């Protein structure tokens, strides 16, 4: 989780207090969409491999983004 | 009303939305309006029967715009019913937006063949049944999108901008046979495509919109109406705005 | 015929041609055209009489569309008597065709101050009088030379490209209103050589464009503001 | 840098702004830039010796672009110093914005004389002075809302509309003896001429522009020299859009 | 020459005509150029010899451009050789002319399937691979065409209006990274009874489109995006 | 004053309570532009006669409205 925290707060020029587990990428953290959707790309170069859309279409929140991490490896 | 010489329309995906409300406005000018369906007849009879009780000849018929063989019988049957179609309209279209780096080939041809080559079928099966009658009016439904391209819509918008450009070649070709061909590319309509959207997205639109509002779709179809029409006897390889504004 | 929310509306320039035609058309529709000359009384009187002999309403009025206090004041006296102003066509053109390298500064003026600044007082005019009522429509009549420009006429190209342009923005300017402004741009109408160029290989006929004109008043164009309608048989597409 | 086939060029209004910026980017592709001003050469000077310290070569000319005489003497004043005159530019613009209810005859006149009638002479004595030397580009600074429209500019746009249609003419007229017109469209550029603006109607502005940023004076620039330079050599009544997006 | 802050281009159906025309300007520019093609490599191969041979770098690669996974992994691969990639030019076209009547969906989808979707992949990686270096520039090579229409030209006109409008549309997306996109609409390219409808009287030649897209990706239309550029002699204006 | 508050208070859909003397129109009373143009112009038809651009550039709130009328009396 730690460098799940650090990776989105490089991706999108935010520290690593921002990223509470349940902070929002959009109404928290302040992110257009290539901004998630290249994050989430960004975070299948942990191997996730190619998590599919139907659940990356629940993705909102850095939580989320712990799940289908730990579920897809 | 307006005068029309032809009798008869066929307007692919009728049976809601924007098409529906062509096929009640070119019916209430006395034309005999065939409403295409591709899957459930239930909205298309509902429809038909709205408009033979109001007194107006109406139809419905069953195809898959962008299947060949299915338009070119279905138009045949027009033909054989009513002895030839004087009206075609392509109406027929579907959306999917997706950010380009999501879109898939699948996203890309699901649009092409569905919007563009529809119609390409429509107006060619509308040479074909026109020429010897040597009258003719086709109207193909575009979009604000195709002129001016869209974020996220870069399969639609390749579409309607094909469109476009095949009508303009189109109504070179049956020029001649007086078969004139125009585009109507409408801005934001308040219908079934984009009902489902997000109101801080859609307030965005009305606030960049100069008329003020969202258009009718009674509107797109009454500008499709004038150009079919013989009102529009000279006009042919033409483009029609009808986004309140939106784009100049 | 086409459904107006409108009763009357005014034709600069409209004594003949395709203005006589546009005057012809609106009144078969229902609506008191408002005839104009700058000259000719007699065959614009004439006009007149062939419309209320069909037992249409029609009305000439004197004045130069490039005359600011003769049109504003026109425009008043309709009102004045009329109740109001619905509908008002641009129509007012002339033509003074020179190459370039033979053309004098008065040469293009004599054009842009006939062509464009009369569209300018008439549109004008439009906002200010259809403003109280939240309704009307303006119909800009330019060319396919305003689209495509021509050798020879970079005088009248500019006086119809302009018109395009300033339509565009009046439209801007009166949507606050719903009052709608749009272009026609209607391609060579009624040597002969000049019809090979046409796909429908023939020259338009006018009352082509005045149903053009009139589908941009009609209510059925109600969500149409800022566009320019090409009535060129194909010329420019 | 980019090839240029002539030698000198004449830039009206060129001592500020988007034409201090032509001046300096087609002087350092080595040309002879004619810095035209109207009133104080305060600034023209300054920008012509800002030029040759530089080393390149450069000039300052007096003229009211607007006043035929006044043009055509500068011209020919142009061909007798350097024998011959082979690029111009118009640049010379005015605005003055203000509702159609509000404004004047005078404030249409303003415009269309200052913005239209001097690119017409420009044109005119373009076509005079390069006829027989069969070579020449010239490149009229039109605007994005000559293409679009907008509010409270219908006497600014009437202008910049005819001066697109007239570029198109004068292409015409000029094509068979290699001269060249073409008009740049520009968005939205950090000049003098919107300096004084609200900024809660400039930052309007930026979050319309795909780009997300005011064009710089240099990026009109570079475009207008590509239309004169010889890599545009089959490019005549074209409109380039200089405006990062806004308008499609 | 021309300033051009990035390296290296890929250059679509680049082995012969335009397409080598613009590999032969672009490297003299001082750019790798990454020629493809797709079925004969003899001439191909003449061309990466004939730039080497002056001193310029140029590199062939062969993939058909309708084929998604041969272009994606082509770029891939161009992107592990060199670095990163910085312009492409979408050159890739076929023409099979008919009359409506006489055309099958499969001429239509001939056209269409390797016109414009070939654009598509290609726009589509040159927004993957360039936006992690927030730089880059896309030229699509349409037609006259694309904005006119031709008669028997149905399904190359709907190729051609496609690319011009799918092109605008990824200029919106990829604006976000400084990721430019825009057109060329070359005209009549080197019977001779059209030349009297070009105003220059001659057909253009090929390095006359290769500039004005080496000027759409050269850093001096840094501000142009979505813009569609007329290389056409004048014919549509 | 009073039948000057009554107007404008027509003229942009507002109660006479919003017409405090130094509520602006645009800040306060909530009106574009054409909106204080015809405002102006409607307040000339009380016969103020057309006050000049030089002297309407200066207003803003509704107690110059009350100047200026005043004034050209
Ligand atoms: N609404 C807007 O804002 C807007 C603006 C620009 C123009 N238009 C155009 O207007 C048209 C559609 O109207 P709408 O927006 O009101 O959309 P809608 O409510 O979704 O109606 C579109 C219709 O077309 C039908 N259809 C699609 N593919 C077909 C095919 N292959 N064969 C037969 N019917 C087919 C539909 O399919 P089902 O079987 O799936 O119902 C549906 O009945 C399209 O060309 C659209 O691209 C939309
Ligand atoms: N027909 C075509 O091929 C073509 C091409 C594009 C569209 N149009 C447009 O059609 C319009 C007129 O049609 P037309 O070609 O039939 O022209 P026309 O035969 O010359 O009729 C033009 C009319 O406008 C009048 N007029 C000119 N200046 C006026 C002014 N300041 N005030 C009032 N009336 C004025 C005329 O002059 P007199 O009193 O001097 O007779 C005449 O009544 C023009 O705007 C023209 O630019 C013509
Ligand atoms: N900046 C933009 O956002 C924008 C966008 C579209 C295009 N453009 C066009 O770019 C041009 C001007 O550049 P700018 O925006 O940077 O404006 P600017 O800073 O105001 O520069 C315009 C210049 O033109 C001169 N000029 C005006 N009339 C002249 C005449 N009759 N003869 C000679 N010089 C004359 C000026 O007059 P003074 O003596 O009054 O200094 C001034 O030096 C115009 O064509 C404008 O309409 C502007
Ligand atoms: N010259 C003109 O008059 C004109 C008009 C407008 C612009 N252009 C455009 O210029 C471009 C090419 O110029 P050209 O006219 O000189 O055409 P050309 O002579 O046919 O060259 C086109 C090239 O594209 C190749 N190609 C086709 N499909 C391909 C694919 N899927 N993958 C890779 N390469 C493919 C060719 O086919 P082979 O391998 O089969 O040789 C050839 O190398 C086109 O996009 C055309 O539409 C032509
Ligand atoms: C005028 C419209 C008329 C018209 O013809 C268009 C349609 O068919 S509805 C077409 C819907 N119109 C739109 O503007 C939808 C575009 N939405 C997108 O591109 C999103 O993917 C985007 C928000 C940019 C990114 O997503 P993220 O923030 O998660
Ligand atoms: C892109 C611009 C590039 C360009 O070329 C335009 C110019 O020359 S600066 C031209 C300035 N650009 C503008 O948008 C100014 C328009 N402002 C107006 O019309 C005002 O009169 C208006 C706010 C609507 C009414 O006033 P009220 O609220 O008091």
């Amino acid at each position: 989780f730690e460098d799940i925290q650090a990776v989105i707060a490089e991706q999108l020029n935010v520290d690593a207090a921002q990223v509470t587990p349940e902070a929002e990428f959009v109404k928290d953290l302040g992110a257009d969409s290539l901004d998630v959707v290249e994050l989430i790309m960004a975070l299948e170069e942990k191997f996730g491999i190619e998590i599919p859309d139907e659940q990356a279409e629940k993705i909102v929140n850095v939580g989320d983004v712990v799940k289908y991490i730990e579920d897809n490896k | 009303s307006m005068q029309f010489t032809g009798k008869n329309v066929l307007i692919t995906g009728a049976s809601k939305g924007i098409g529906a409300e062509i096929a009640r406005t070119l019916a209430s000018m006395g034309l005999k309006v065939w409403i295409n369906y591709r899957s459930n007849a239930e909205v298309a009879d509902a429809l038909k029967n709205e408009l033979e009780e109001k007194g107006y000849k109406a139809a419905v018929i069953k195809f898959d715009a962008a299947s060949e063989s299915d338009f070119v019988e279905a138009i045949q049957a027009i033909v054989q019913s009513d002895g030839g179609l004087s009206y075609l309209v392509n109406n027929a279209g579907v959306v999917r937006d997706k950010l380009a780096i999501k879109m898939k080939t699948e996203d890309f041809h699901h649009v092409i063949d569905n919007n563009l080559t529809s119609a390409f079928i429509g107006c060619r099966e509308a040479l074909k049944v026109m020429s010897k009658s040597r009258f003719g009016s086709v109207v193909n439904i575009a979009s604000i999108i195709g002129e001016r391209g869209n974020m996220g819509q870069t399969n639609y918008s390749a579409s309607k901008g094909g469109m476009i450009a095949m009508s303009k070649s189109f109504a070179y070709e049956g020029a001649l046979r007086n078969i004139r061909f125009n585009s109507v590319t409408p801005g934001f309509i308040e219908t079934d495509m984009n009902a489902n959207l997000k109101d801080e997205l859609k307030a965005d639109y009305v606030k960049n919109i100069p008329l003020n509002r969202l258009g009718a779709a009674k509107e797109v179809a009454e500008a499709v109406a004038f150009l079919l029409s013989d009102h529009s006897s000279y006009i042919t390889g033409e483009t029609l705005k009808v986004n309140g504004g939106l784009y100049m």
